[PDB]
Order: C-alpha cells, then sequence, then structure tokens
C-alpha cells in the first residue's frame, strides 16, 4: 500500500508538463482519485477528480478547460496533464484516492506530493484564528465555520479535519465531522452543529503539534477553511 | 451379548422417564394463556425495494448488524452485499464451491463465512486495508456437507454438518475446539443464543440438541417431528426457539420446560418449509414455504395475519433487522423482496 | 372507359363485384378479427414466457390485426361500387394501413422460419441465445422499414373524378413503371425462395439423424409443410394474374381498354387472397 | 465388544440428560406475553408504522 | 442526479459496475454442458473416468465444454442434496455386466448386479429428473464373455432360458435395464457396450447430449 507520484519540477509560464502516480499495494481499480494542490504561500484547494470506471471526471471552475486527468487501470496509473501554467501555479500536489460505498472513508492514504514551480457559487469555510500557543498536557481547539448548513439529504456534514505536521505529508484526522479514521490515536475528536465546528484534542503530546485543515465535499469544487497552526 | 441387551433395557427405561417427565410438568397449552389478547390486524406488507442480479437459485441471506446492510449466496457462485436503503451493491465476492448452503455475517461488520457441499467452511475478510475482500481462514476437517454457520464472536466460530458432527472453531489456530456428536442423521441448521452461551441445532433424525459452548456439554434433547428439521431460530428473549420441518409443520419449543408448544398447520398447506424467522417483539413469525409464498403468523395465536405472496418459485431465505425496521425474503427465482 | 389520373389509365367498374366480394371480405374480417384478438390478448395478458421467439411471433400478430380494422369501409366502398364518400384523409389512410401491414405481415413470417432453422440444423449457436432485450431492437427496425417502404401514399390528391364517381384505390391498370408493382411482386418472391429452402432442410437433417421416430418430430414435419403450402396458395394466384395484367399492357397498347374488362375483375377477386392467411394465420402458428 | 461401549456412552448420555429441573408451561406462556407486551412500540413492523419516519419509502 | 450528493453519485456508479460483471460473467455458465456421473460402488466410475466431498471434472470435445460432477464420496443421504442438480444436461450411469455372480462384500446371497438395477431405477423416478436423459454405460464385457460360458446366469436370472452365449445373454441384460423406465415418452435411455475402447465413449456421449439439444430448441420456440 503505497502511492508514489512524479512529476514536479521548474516549469516556464507557457508550457505543459505532466504528474504520474504508481498506486503499489492495493486494488487500484475500485479508487477514485483526486488531486490537491498546496500552493507555498499557505495554499489549499481541490484540483480535479476521476472515477472508478472513467465516467465522471470533474474540475474546480478556477482549472476547467486546461487540465486533464487519466487512468491506465491494467498497470495501476494515474495521470493529470496540465496545458496553460499561470504565474499563480506554483504549488505542491497531492494525489489522494478514496472509495465511496456505504461506511468507507474516503481521503484515506494521501500520496507523498510532489512539488512544481512556475518561472515568475463556492461555498466558504473559514477559520478565523491562525495560532495558538498551548503546553503539552493540556486540552486545546480549533475552529471551522461554512456559510450554510451541510446536513444533506443523506445526515451527513461532509467536512474533513486533516493534518500536516512540519515537514510530512497530511493525513485524515475526521471524516464526515464525527468519524476518526484508522492509524491516528484516539486523543483527537471534533464536534459542531450548523454552520460552525470544532476539533478539539484533550492530551497534547510533542507529535501533536502541527497545522490544521478543514475540507468540505458537498459539491464540487471542494473548498477550505484556512490554516491555524499550534505551537510549542 | 447379555451386557448389550442390559444396557439397552437400561436405556429404554430411561428413554421412558425422561417421556414421563416431560409430560408431568405440562399444565396448560401456550394458546390458552396467550388467547386473552386481541389478534393483530390484516398485515399489510408491500414491496419497497426489489434486489436483483442473481442468475440462479438463491440459497441464503442474512442481516448486517446495523440493519442496513445484507449478504446473500446463489448457486451462480457468487456472494453479495447490499445496501438496503439505496439498492446499492457494495460487494461482489466469487466463490470457489460453486454449491453452497448458507453464508453468515459478523457482528462487528469486518467478516462474512460461507461454505457448503464441500465439507469447508471459508471466512473472508472485508475491512481490508487493501480495497478488495480476501480469504482468512478455511475450517476443514468435517465430512458431511456443511449446512449452518454462525459467528459467536470476532474469533470463534461454530458449524453444523452432515456427517451428525456439530463443531465450535478457532478461526486463528484453525482447529476444531470443541466437537458436538450425538445425532444419527444429517445435521441442517444451528441458531446461537443471544448472549452467546448455548446454541441449538436440528438435525435430518427429526430431533434437535441445546449444546454448550465452553465445555461440550449436551445439555437436552427436542423431538416431535416426522421428518426432517431445516429450520430453527431463538425467540428474541433466549427462552425458546422456533423450528419448522418438512412435513409442512412449524414447531414452539420451551428451553425451561421442554415440551412443544405451539403447532403451525393448515391443511391447504401439503408442503414443507425452508425457512423461519422472528420478528422485534417476538409477535410475527415468518415462515418461507415452497408453494412458492411466505407466510406471517401472529406468534401467539398461531393463526395466519399475511402473505408475502411476490415470488415466482419455492422461498429459501428470510430475516428481520435488528431494529425491526424490514424483513427480507429469497427465493429460487433469483430476486430479493424489502418489505414494511 | 378510358380516364387520366396522370397518366393513360383505364379503369372499370362492373356490376359482379356487388354480388360475391363484400360477403368473402366480410367473412374474412368478422373472423380475422377475433382470430387476431384473442392471440393478441393472449400473449398480452395471459402468457409470462417472453422469449426471444414469442416476440417475433408477436409482432406478426399486430401486423394482420391491423388489416382488419381496414375492412369495413373497403366493403362499404365495394357495396356502392366504386364511390367514396368520406373525403381526403380517410381514404389516404386506408391505403397505407392494407399496404403497410400485408407487407409486415410477411417480414415476421419469414424471421420464424429462420429463427427454426438455427434452432435445427445448427443447434447450440450463437443466434438461439440472444436476449429479448436485443430481439426487440430488431423488431423496431423492421417496422421501420415497413413503414419506410410505404409513405408514399400519404403524398397524394387520393379521391378522382371518374365522372360519375370518385374511386379510392391504388391497384389502376395503368401504363406506367413503378414502385408499388414492384414491391407487390418482390413481397412474395424472396420469403418463398427463403422459406422453402428453410422448411427443406429442417425436415431433411431431423431426418439423416435418424431422429423422426417420436410423434412430435412427425407433427413438426407435418405443420412445416402446412406453412409453406398454405403461403403458396393464399399468395401465389394475385401475383399470376398482375404478371398477365403486365403482359397485355406490354404486348397490346392502352387503347382498346375492353381487352381488361373481364381478367381485371378476377383480380379483384384474387387480391382477396392476399387477406386470407390473416384470417387462418393463427390456426397455424398460433393455435394448433 | 465396542457394542456395548456405545450402549453405556448412551446409557452414560441418559443419566446426563435427566438431571434438569422443569418449570409450568403456563409460566413459559406468561413470560412470552410480557416480553411481547414490553417491546410493543420499538417493531415497526406489528404497530401500523407512520409513514413519516421510516427510509425505504 | 440532482437530488443526489457528490458521496452518493459514486456509490451507483459503483453498483452498476458491479451489476454489469455480474452479467457478463453469467454467460459463460448458460453455454457450458453439466454431466452427473454415477455408478453402484465398484461399477467402473473410475474406468470410465480413466478412459477420458464434490469432484469436478473438464474436458472439451468439439469446441464444447462438459463439467462432470462425481458425487461418489458423501456417503450421505442423498434426498438432501440430489435437486442441487436440477438442472442438468444428462446422467451418465457406468455399472459393469461381468459381475453377476460376484457378489457384493455386503451379502453372500444377493449380487451386484441386482443393487446396480435397484440404483438405475431409484435414478430413473426421481421428481427432480422429470425430463433428465440418462446414458447408460456396460462394463467388463472382456471378462464377461468367458464367465458366462463357465457358470449359466440362470443363478442371477431364475426366469430366464437362453443357450449361455455372448450376444442373446448380452441383449437380454440390456432389455432387463430398459425395461425399467416409468415415462418413456419425455425420457430416453442410451445404452452402449465397451470394455477398453479409446473411441465410442465420448463420441457416444457427443451425440446424446446433440440429441438432447435439438429436441430442447425445437420445443423452446413452439414447433415441437
Ligand atoms: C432471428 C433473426 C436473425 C431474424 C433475421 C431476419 C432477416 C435475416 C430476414 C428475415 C426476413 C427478411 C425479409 C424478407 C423480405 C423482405 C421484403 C423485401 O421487400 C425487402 C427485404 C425484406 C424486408 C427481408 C429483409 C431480411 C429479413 C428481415
Ligand atoms: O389492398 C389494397 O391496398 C387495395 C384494396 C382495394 C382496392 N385497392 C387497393
Amino acid at each position: 500500500v503505497q502511492l508514489v507520484e512524479s512529476g514536479g519540477g521548474l516549469v516556464q509560464p507557457g508550457g505543459s508538463r505532466k504528474l504520474s502516480c504508481s498506486a503499489s499495494g492495493f486494488a487500484f481499480s475500485s479508487f477514485g482519485m483526486h488531486w490537491v494542490r498546496q500552493a507555498p504561500e499557505k495554499g489549499l484547494e481541490w484540483v480535479a477528480y476521476i472515477s472508478s470506471g472513467s465516467g465522471t471526471i470533474y474540475y474546480a471552475d478556477t482549472v476547467k478547460g486546461r487540465f486533464t486527468i487519466s487512468r491506465d487501470d491494467p498497470k495501476n496509473t494515474l495521470f493529470l496533464q496540465m496545458t496553460s501554467l499561470r504565474s499563480e501555479d506554483t504549488a505542491m500536489y497531492y494525489c489522494v484516492r478514496s472509495i465511496y460505498y456505504y461506511g468507507s472513508s474516503p481521503f484515506d492514504f494521501w500520496g507523498q506530493g510532489t512539488t512544481l514551480t512556475v518561472s515568475s457559487s463556492d461555498i466558504v469555510m473559514t477559520q478565523a484564528t491562525s495560532s495558538v500557543p498551548v503546553t503539552p498536557g493540556e486540552s486545546v481547539s480549533i475552529s471551522c465555520r461554512s456559510s450554510k448548513s451541510l446536513l444533506h439529504s443523506n445526515g451527513n456534514t461532509y467536512l474533513y479535519w486533516f493534518l500536516q505536521r512540519p515537514g510530512q505529508s497530511p493525513q485524515l484526522l475526521i471524516y464526515r465531522m464525527s468519524n476518526l479514521a484508522s492509524g491516528v490515536p484516539d486523543r483527537f475528536s471534533g464536534s459542531g452543529s450548523g454552520t460552525a465546528f470544532t476539533l478539539t484534542i484533550s492530551r497534547l503530546e510533542a507529535e501533536d503539534v502541527g497545522v490544521y485543515y478543514c475540507m468540505q465535499h458537498l459539491e464540487y469544487p471542494l473548498t477550505f477553511g484556512a490554516g491555524t497552526k499550534l505551537e510549542l | 451379548g447379555s451386557e448389550l441387551d442390559q444396557l439397552r433395557q437400561e436405556a429404554e427405561q430411561l428413554k421412558n422417564q425422561i417421556r414421563d417427565a416431560r409430560k408431568a410438568c405440562a399444565d396448560a397449552t401456550l394458546s390458552q394463556i396467550t388467547n386473552n389478547i386481541d389478534p393483530v390486524g390484516r398485515i399489510q406488507m408491500r414491496t419497497r425495494r426489489t434486489l436483483r442480479g442473481h442468475l440462479a437459485k438463491i440459497y441464503a441471506m442474512h442481516w448486517g448488524t446495523d440493519s442496513r446492510l445484507l449478504v446473500s449466496a446463489s448457486q451462480d457462485g457468487k456472494l453479495i452485499i447490499w445496501d438496503s436503503y439505496t439498492t446499492n451493491k457494495v460487494h461482489a465476492i466469487p466463490l470457489r464451491s460453486s454449491w453452497v448452503m448458507t453464508c453468515a455475517y459478523a457482528p462487528s461488520g469486518n467478516y462474512v463465512a460461507c461454505g457448503g457441499l464441500d465439507n469447508i467452511c471459508s471466512i473472508y475478510n472485508l475491512k481490508t486495508r487493501e480495497g478488495n475482500v480476501r480469504v482468512s481462514r478455511e475450517l476443514a476437517g468435517h465430512t458431511g456437507y456443511l449446512s449452518c454457520c454462525r459467528f459467536l464472536d470476532d474469533n470463534q466460530i461454530v458449524t453444523s454438518s452432515g456427517d451428525t458432527t456439530c463443531a465450535l472453531w478457532d478461526i486463528e489456530t484453525g482447529q476444531q475446539t470443541t466437537t458436538f456428536t450425538g445425532h444419527t442423521g444429517d445435521v441442517m441448521s444451528l441458531s446461537l443464543a443471544p448472549d452467546t452461551r448455548l446454541f441449538v441445532s436440528g438435525a435430518c433424525d427429526a430431533s434437535a440438541k441445546l449444546w454448550d459452548v465452553r465445555e461440550g456439554m449436551c445439555r437436552q434433547t427436542f423431538t416431535g417431528h416426522e421428518s426432517d428439521i431445516n429450520a430453527i431460530c431463538f425467540f428474541p428473549n433466549g427462552n425458546a426457539f422456533a423450528t419448522g420441518s418438512d412435513d409442512a409443520t412449524c414447531r414452539l419449543f420451551d428451553l425451561r420446560a421442554d415440551q412443544e408448544l405451539m403447532t403451525y398447520s393448515h391443511d391447504n398447506i401439503i408442503c414443507g418449509i425452508t425457512s423461519v424467522s422472528f420478528s422485534k417483539s417476538g409477535r410475527l413469525l415468518l415462515a418461507g414455504y415452497d408453494d412458492f409464498n411466505c407466510n406471517v403468523w401472529d406468534a401467539l395465536k398461531a393463526d395466519r395475519a399475511g402473505v408475502l405472496a411476490g415470488h415466482d418459485n419455492r422461498v429459501s431465505c428470510l430475516g428481520v433487522t435488528d431494529d425491526g425496521m424490514a424483513v427480507a425474503t429469497g427465493s429460487w427465482d433469483s430476486f430479493l423482496k424489502i418489505w414494511n | 372507359f378510358l380516364e387520366i389520373d396522370k397518366k393513360n389509365c383505364c379503369v372499370f367498374r362492373d356490376d359482379f363485384i356487388v354480388k360475391v366480394l363484400p360477403p368473402v371480405l366480410g367473412l374474412e374480417f368478422i373472423f380475422g378479427l377475433l382470430g387476431n384478438g384473442l392471440a393478441l390478448w393472449i400473449f398480452c395478458f395471459h402468457l409470462k414466457s417472453w422469449k426471444s421467439s414469442r416476440i417475433f411471433l408477436f409482432n406478426l400478430a399486430v401486423a394482420d390485426f391491423l388489416l382488419i380494422i381496414c375492412l369495413p369501409f373497403l366493403m362499404d366502398n365495394y357495396v356502392r361500387r366504386w364511390d367514396w364518400k368520406f373525403g381526403d384523409i380517410p381514404c389516404r389512410l386506408m391505403l397505407f394501413m392494407l399496404a403497410m401491414n400485408r407487407q409486415g405481415s410477411i417480414i415476421f413470417l419469414t424471421v420464424v422460419a429462420v429463427d427454426r432453422y438455427f434452432r435445427v440444423v445448427h443447434p447450440h449457436h450463437a443466434l438461439n441465445k440472444i436476449s429479448n432485450r436485443t430481439a426487440a431492437i430488431i423488431s423496431c427496425l423492421l417496422w421501420g422499414i415497413t413503414i419506410g417502404l410505404t409513405v408514399h401514399l400519404l403524398k397524394k390528391k387520393m379521391p378522382i373524378q371518374n365522372g360519375g364517381a370518385n374511386l379510392c384505390s391504388s391497384f389502376s391498370i395503368c401504363h406506367t413503371f413503378q414502385w408499388h408493382e414492384a414491391m407487390f411482386l418482390l413481397e412474395f418472391f424472396l420469403p418463398l425462395g427463403i422459406i422453402l429452402f428453410c422448411s427443406a432442410r429442417i425436415i431433411w437433417s431431423l431426418r439423416q439423424r435418424q431422429m423422426d421416430r417420436h410423434a412430435k418430430i412427425k407433427r413438426a414435419i407435418t405443420f412445416i409443410m402446412v406453412v409453406a403450402i398454405v403461403f403458396v396458395i393464399c399468395f401465389l394466384p394475385s401475383v399470376v394474374v398482375r404478371i398477365r395484367i403486365f403482359w397485355l399492357l406490354h404486348t397490346s397498347g392502352t387503347q382498346n381498354c375492353e381487352v381488361y374488362r373481364s381478367v381485371d375483375l378476377a383480380f379483384f377477386i384474387t387480391l382477396s387472397f392476399t387477406y386470407m392467411n390473416s384470417m387462418l394465420d393463427p390456426v397455424v402458428y398460433y393455435f394448433s | 465388544t465396542a457394542s456395548i461401549a456405545q450402549a453405556r456412552k448412551l446409557v452414560e448420555q441418559l443419566k446426563m440428560e435427566a438431571n434438569i429441573d422443569r418449570i409450568k408451561v403456563s409460566k413459559a406462556a406468561a413470560d412470552l406475553m410480557a416480553y411481547c407486551e414490553a417491546h410493543a412500540k420499538e417493531d415497526p413492523l406489528l404497530t401500523p408504522v407512520p409513514a413519516s419516519e421510516n427510509p425505504f419509502r | 442526479g440532482c437530488t443526489l450528493s457528490a458521496e452518493d453519485k459514486a456509490a451507483v456508479e459503483r453498483s452498476k459496475m458491479i451489476d454489469r460483471n455480474l452479467r457478463e460473467d453469467g454467460e459463460k455458465a448458460a453455454r457450458e454442458v453439466k454431466l452427473l456421473l454415477l455408478g453402484a460402488g465398484e461399477s467402473g466410475k473410475n474406468t470410465i473416468v480413466k478412459q477420458m466431498g464434490i469432484v469436478e471434472t473438464h474436458f472439451t470435445f468439439k469446441d464444447l465444454h462438459f463439467k462432470m460432477f462425481d458425487v461418489g464420496a458423501q456417503r450421505s443421504e442423498r434426498k438432501k442434496w440430489i435437486h442441487c442438480f436440477e438442472g442438468v444436461t444428462a446422467i451418465i450411469f457406468c455399472v459393469a455386466l461381468s459381475d453377476y455372480d460376484l457378489v457384493l462384500a455386503e451379502d453372500e446371497e444377493m449380487n451386484r448386479m441386482h443393487a446396480s438395477m435397484k440404483l438405475f431405477d431409484s435414478i430413473c423416478n426421481n421428481k427432480w429428473f422429470t425430463d433428465t436423459s440418462i446414458i447408460l454405460f456396460l462394463n467388463k464385457k472382456d471378462l464377461f464373455e468367458e464367465k458366462i460360458k463357465k457358470s449359466p446366469l440362470t443363478i442371477c436370472y431364475p426366469e430366464y432360458a437362453g443357450s449361455n452365449t455372448y450376444e442373446e445373454a448380452a441383449a437380454y441384460i440390456q432389455c432387463q435395464f430398459e425395461d425399467l423406465n416409468k415415462r418413456k415418452d419425455t425420457k430416453e435411455i442410451y445404452t452402449h457396450f465397451t470394455c477398453s475402447t479409446d473411441t465410442k465413449n465420448v463420441q457416444f456421449v457427443f451425440d446424446a447430449v446433440t440429441d438432447v439439444i435439438i429436441k430442447n430448441n425445437l420445443k423452446d420456440c413452439g414447433l415441437f
């Protein structure tokens, strides 16, 4: 089980590029695949989505028309192809697998990341704070907020809390605002209602420090709040 | 020799003593006690969903723990997991031996069990990290076809086979940790207690037995049918269980007082039962017949209260959710039906 | 008797049609109607097989039935000797239904006789195992070509001045080659050269296999011959009178219509054979 | 002479099953009635369920 | 589409892929031939198997795949699992005819010919095999022509009178088998003579199944 992606580098403004990933260790043909760009200037957002069966393909309005996505299902490979690269197309790219059936936990394994540098309506989610100083051993809380209700017809609040430790790739913490991913300690939790939610941590350790993010999935494009760093 | 004959005579007079003990502890029929109450109205249940995609006879189904998923098995060599609310398909699992007779769902949601007409019970892991279902363990050692299986825990299972033997198994080691013997003919079914401390089995010698998980203790023997016995279930309380035979009859047996409680027979039915199941309050008994349709019995008066007439062929399997929401029904036409 | 529709076309009105044609046509209506009606009722209400061989007969049991409803108005046309009083549209929809059902009761009568051949000489073949969702498509295509070869009978100002009355018809004795007569001959020649071949090979190959010793094989053989010879009897006569007509047109000019005086009368009797099948089509396929 | 051993097994099984105490049938029937009466409200099949909150409609 | 959410519009597509796979895979099971093999103990079942819980067997003859099910090791009730073979093309039934005086290890008096005759009778009138054809194999004819000359078959056939030669005795035994049928219009029993021949067995089976298939197709379209 691993997603090894390559294709990054430094590019001209006018010019194409390709980003491939190899998914070794699982049944790749049963996984819808996302690209999530991460601008170095605290930039985060969803890029593109291709499903299991090459039926659906989705883009975020800022990208539609210049990126194309594809699969190589016999050889377990995922491709992105980019044609027009503006000056604000410099960031890092995370390929995320996710499988949708009842009870699943999408956005589970998050790849490693590939850096791309360029030569020189939508729901809104808000994380007003940016930094919370605190000492280990005591509880902490972070807030995120949207602009409308998320209790959809299927009753599921499509908010995803997930973490990035310094120098590491992210990992899922809380999918659907009330469910904790697998492999992470049970110290993390989260609760909210309406348009406002809070991630909570009861016991504080040295690994728990990092930058936290919130995701909505109700409809494409997928939109975030900002980052709220915890500091030692 | 003479010892054989004297032991046989002693056994016969013990049988007479046990028969007299069973007879002498009964005072009134369960119908007399249950006749004061009023009967439920005409239970009108309509087909809400219709699960289709099986291409051959369906032999078993089992309701999931959260009362939204279920699994089914057919002679096509496939096992299928459903979403009852949406009518989606969550998983399709290919089998090795096309000749199946039962399937089972783990009470946590990680595993499903299968096997039949091959003397091997296979275990499947659903929540793997590779995304696909895989074979966990292959319990082998029986010498007759497997007729039922039911998870006791996440690591203990119990099966009954056609070689007149039940067995309690560990999935980790793979070796029988208990063997239950004492039946003469093929064993057709078993059902687990609510608290997983006892379980009952029913066999082709027109007899059923109450076992004991911890040590192997055969605690009690029930009779009464004059043909095979291919369906049993505990009452939700855990103090009773009902049987469905091949001579177009269903019966109710009590654990504490070991006699007959209820006979569910009707002259216009001349063909035998395939499946039985209960309701959340233990008020409805659903019986799957082979006159092509199911039947709903008021389990306290024995009279009918509804018919699920919707199938083209014989009914094999049948189940009820844990919350009491719906009832699911399979048959030999390869169509599952959810009723509310 | 010579008039001009758009061409030099003879036309007659003989006082012998009235005596014989209305009774023939009324009997063929009143029995063909029920004969196809209960067949279609069974196919729709009291039969639950629905195999890729019972949805080729269903189409043949709607084609002929449509021809029936069209009959009483033709009986009214003959009872008053070529006097049409219902205007333009009823005439122009009475001569497209008849001409499109008949070609569509012969296209769904050949497919059966190919079904059977692929079920005898070529057992366990692919076309024996097609689903009844890939046979309704070909039924729709067959209806499509049927309708596409008969549309030219709505695009014409049909009722015509004969002086005395108005004649509602498609079969008139002219001297110009066209598509309708060629269709009339070619809707009989090709299905014959297919049915004979299929119905002979089925019987022969069910006989060089020494298999014709159970009764039901013999019964099937008899009914196969029944089908072929009933087709030839109920269709052939009309296709030789029209050849005699073309013979007379090419040999003798259309200047003395009196020559045709008798033969055409015979034609409008032999054409009453073409409806004949729609009466006794079910008694061969759907009942016995 | 294993036949007498099998007879010994069977008679031991009879000794083994002849050592239990029983109750009256009417008491079991009353317990069944009581359990049915207590849970009459939580089962969406016996009492005609309102069409407001079921998730299969 | 509109009423659904972005995480209930991939569940539907996944279910559709499941359905497509199920349908495409259920077409390779309605074109194969299924044959159920039976015999009476040491009746040469292994012999015919070599001539070509459950024991599957695979072979292909003339671009046509057969699946032979051998259920000899069940040693349990037959009525509890026989109906699982209801939709089978044919039943192969193998028996050795050189074994009329050789009696079973169970009873000295009863021989194995009578036991196998009872078996063939019992398989020929079950309610699940009303229209199911039976292919009959008579075995060890080599040893039989020697055995019959030493001792008459009157021992096994008290009501029989024959000159104790090969052909008449073999034909009498064959008649005694084929008279056991009780349907005679829907069903047909196909019989054959082989000891160790390498060509006649599989061709016999192929002919017997082509005849059944022809009948099935012709009665499917009403004509038959
Ligand atoms: C079972 C499946 C394969 C049946 C296929 C039927 C095909 C092979 C045959 C059956 C009868 C045939 C038709 C017989 C006669 C006519 C009328 C003629 O004016 C045009 C061709 C047309 C319309 C033929 C087209 C081909 C046809 C439709
Ligand atoms: O069959 C016809 O189309 C027809 C019938 C009567 C007169 N003219 C044509």
